[PDB]
This record gives structure tokens, C-alpha cells and sequence, in this order.
């Protein structure tokens, strides 16, 4: 079974399917983070003779780009700034996919060049008091997939129950993907970048770099050669160093 | 007491 990212924004017909089997479970689909408690560039404008040529604006050469800073609507190239990606949803074309073992997963439905955007990590971001009130939460429900993401100090993110198709990407011990922190609007978001030419068809997969708290670590089965065996790997931390202190 | 669960770490990709 497989799913486009379309298939979310029908939230009725999401449900039953998801009573089929044929999407995963129901989360609120949300386009940018939700925070639980509240806290320009140096390129030469494009001519219309260049941006008609196939020429990038904002490419390689953008100050902004280079610090992973996203540009705002003032961008010297305005419209046609290339580097508005989080702001603008410009992710890979990706599908959604019901693994052997994982649960639901993330699929390239085409090829997807080296350093390619692929999807921002959205969800709701949490203090260290609302994080371990979750903790608590997810363990007394005994969920099996967690989906916290360390953004900074006294910020994690968490997809559980609010967030996009990217609470869906893999663990593996020997992934194609990695995150990227980027600065958008003086705040701090992480997407998914691919780290190599990934075919089509190919599962999308990040090292979760995972900070197990947990009594037991969860068996992982990324299936590489190198593989650590769990997630989390050999070490057990706390609760509050997993929350970055 | 939780038996099992963590958190994901940004980091760049490095081979
Ligand atoms: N390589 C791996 N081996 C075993 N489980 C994995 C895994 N990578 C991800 N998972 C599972 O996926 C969760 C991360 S959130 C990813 C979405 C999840 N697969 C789902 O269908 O909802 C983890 O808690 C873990 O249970
Ligand atoms: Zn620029
Ligand atoms: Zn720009
Ligand atoms: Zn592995």
C-alpha cells in the first residue's frame, strides 16, 4: 500500500481509509510549527534575459543561502528567489509507504539529485516541561513510534501528534538523507535534505542519531551492513539529557 | 519507568 501527500489534505477520506489499512493512522496535518508557548542577501538581480536562460537565482554563490538562511520576500530576485524552499513547500515529490517492519515510511517517487530538499520536520514544539509531561504521555499509551526532534536547548519538536508526511522518514545506520537546521524568519526549522543521488522508487531514510531514554532499545532494521542493531545504539541516556538538558 | 522511547539529533551527514 502507498500514499501521495496529496491523500492528506482529505481529512474524511483519510480516515477511512486509514480503516482499510490503506494510509497510516490520522495525525493533524499542519504547514508550518506550532509553538505550545511562544518566545538579506548580497545577489545581483537576475535580468529577465537570464531567468528566461534557466539561470538560478539565489543558487550557489547566495550569502543566505550559504549560512542556511532562507530569504524573505524582499529578496533582491523577489519573486524568483530559489532560496525560499521551507516557506514556499517546494518538497521532492515523495510518497508515503507501508514497510515490512517500520511501519509506514517515506518513498522518492523520482530520481532526487545530491542535496535535494526533500521535507521540513514540522510538529509542535515543546519547553522541557511540556516534553517530559509528554514523555509521560507516550509512554502510559505505550506508543511504539516516537517522533521527537531536537531543534534547540529548550526546543524539541514533536510529530506525534501534529506534523507533515515527514514524521514518516526511516531510521537507517546508512541513510541517503540528513537534517539541515535552516533560518527562516529569525526561527529555526530542520528539513531533510538528501545526502546522495537517490534513485526513484528508493526509501527515504535519515540517521536518527536517536537519544534513547527508554529501558529497552527498539531492534532496528535498516538492514545495512553496518547496522547498530538498535535505535538509540549501545547507550542508555536520561530523561533530560535526551531533552538537551 | 518508560519502557521505551528518545529523541531524534540533527546532524550533518559525515562518511
Ligand atoms: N530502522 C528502523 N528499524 C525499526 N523501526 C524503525 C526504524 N526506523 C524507524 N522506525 C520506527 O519508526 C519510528 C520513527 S517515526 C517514523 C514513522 C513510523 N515508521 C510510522 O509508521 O509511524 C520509530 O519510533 C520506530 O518505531
Ligand atoms: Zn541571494
Ligand atoms: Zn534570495
Ligand atoms: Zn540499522
Amino acid at each position: 500500500p502507498s500514499c501521495v501527500m496529496d491523500d492528506f489534505r482529505d481529512p474524511q477520506r483519510w480516515k477511512e481509509c486509514a480503516k482499510q489499512g490503506k494510509m497510516p493512522c490520522y495525525f493533524d496535518l499542519i504547514e508550518e510549527n506550532v509553538y505550545l508557548t511562544e518566545r538579506q542577501c548580497e545577489c545581483t538581480p537576475l535580468s529577465k534575459d537570464e531567468r528566461a536562460q534557466g539561470e538560478i537565482a539565489c543558487g550557489e554563490d547566495c550569502l543566505n543561502r550559504l549560512l542556511m538562511i532562507e530569504c524573505s520576500s524582499r529578496c533582491p530576485n523577489g519573486d524568483y528567489c530559489s532560496n525560499r524552499r521551507f516557506q514556499r513547500k517546494q518538497h521532492a515529490d515523495v510518497e508515503v509507504i507501508l514497510t515490512e517492519k517500520k511501519g509506514w515510511g517515506l518513498r522518492a517517487a523520482k530520481d532526487l539529485p545530491s542535496n535535494t530538499f526533500v521535507l521540513e520536520y514540522c510538529g509542535e514544539v515543546l519547553d522541557h516541561k511540556e516534553f517530559k509531561a509528554r514523555v509521560k504521555e507516550y509512554a502510559r499509551n505505550k506508543n511504539i513510534h516516537y517522533y521527537f526532534m531536537a531543534l534547540k536547548n529548550d526546543e524539541i519538536i514533536d510529530a506525534t501528534q501534529k506534523g507533515n508526511c515527514s514524521r514518516f522518514m526511516n531510521h537507517s545506520c546508512e541513510p541517503n538523507c540528513e537534517t539541515q537546521k535552516w533560518t527562516v524568519n529569525g526561527q529555526l526549522r530542520v528539513g531533510f535534505f538528501t545526502t546522495k543521488l537517490v534513485p526513484s522508487g528508493s526509501e527515504l531514510t535519515f540517521d536518527y542519531q536517536f537519544q534513547r531514554y527508554g529501558k529497552e532499545a527498539q531492534k532496528c532494521f535498516c538492514g545495512s551492513a553496518n547496522c547498530r542493531g538498535y535505535l538509540g545504539g549501545e547507550n542508555r541516556v536520561s530523561i533530560r539529557a535526551a531533552g538537551g538538558k | 519507568a518508560p519502557a521505551t522511547g528518545g529523541v531524534m539529533k540533527p546532524h550533518r551527514y559525515r562518511p
